[PDB]
């Protein structure tokens, strides 16, 4: 949110001058905060045009985070850790299934907040038992993936 | 049937040459099929051999044929071999010994997986 301002004189806006002197100008108008916002932009001489002299090079920079991406990417954890996320997904699992069943029964309802209260859909056990499955597919995936590249190359 | 079942004293070998019409030819050939089929399933069950274990099951006529079809698989020794018991012991455990063989490769298995999903 940044915008621009030569500011000249109330006079200027009240005649309508003040659109004259502006030509060569594409303008626009916003609101952070309310209708006394608007009037103290108008007063001045709103938001003239604002472009970006940027390129290809700049952007680069910009863009980056971590070389230390190399190290990662390989890196795997100890085995015992990989048992602890295994057991900590399955055990949480567990509680939402109850609720599941009572989901795939009824859910005739499409209306969101009687379907909250009806079938526990308002702590969803869909969402969350997917969202669930996902973490723990991808994260053993990519454990057990570093391993083995890493035990062939290495020697 | 009796080929399939592996009940081969039952397998005739001495039927089919009783009727000379056309019949014959097919059984001459068909008792080398057989002979080499023995010699296969005994070199995987069973570690040793002997001349009167040979003649019989093979179904041999002679024992200048047992001493020529035994080496060739690299059996013979004499009545006695060792061939399938290390073999059949030597199979279970692979935790303690680094390997990938069943699961398919596994580098590619992992990277398959999670494109289907």
């Amino acid at each position: 949110v940044i915008d621009a301002f030569r500011l000249i004189n109330a006079n200027m806006m009240v005649l309508g001058h003040e659109p004259r002197q502006t030509t060569s100008n594409l303008g626009h108008l916003n609101k952070p905060s309310i209708q006394a916002l608007i009037h103290g932009l108008n007063r001045h001489y709103y938001s003239i045009t604002i472009n970006y002299r940027k390129n290809e090079l700049e952007q680069k920079m910009l863009l980056n985070l971590h070389k230390k991406s190399w190290m990662e990417g390989l890196t795997l954890q100890d085995y015992s850790e990989h048992c602890k996320h295994n057991e900590s997904v399955v055990k949480e699992m567990l509680e939402l299934a109850k609720n599941y069943n009572k989901a795939v029964e009824e859910e005739d309802k499409m209306t969101p907040e009687q379907l909250a209260i009806k079938n526990v859909g308002k702590q969803d056990p869909k969402r969350h038992l997917e969202e669930h499955v996902d973490v723990l597919m991808t994260s053993n995936i990519v454990q057990c993936l570093a391993a083995m590249l890493d035990t062939v190359v290495f020697k | 049937q009796y080929l399939m079942e592996g009940s081969y004293n039952k397998v005739f070998l001495a039927k089919g040459n009783i009727p000379a019409e056309s019949y014959t030819f097919f059984i001459d050939i068909l008792l080398d099929t057989i002979r080499d089929e023995i010699a296969g399933c005994i070199e995987k069950a069973y570690e040793k051999i002997l001349f009167a274990e040979a003649t019989r099951i093979l179904f041999f006529s002679t024992p200048k044929k047992m001493t020529d079809y035994a080496k060739k698989r690299g059996w013979l020794l004499g009545p006695n071999n060792y061939y399938s018991f290390a073999s059949q012991q030597q199979k279970p455990e692979d935790s303690t010994i680094p390997s990938t063989e069943l699961a398919r490769q596994v580098i590619e298995y992992a990277r398959q997986l999670e494109m289907i999903v």
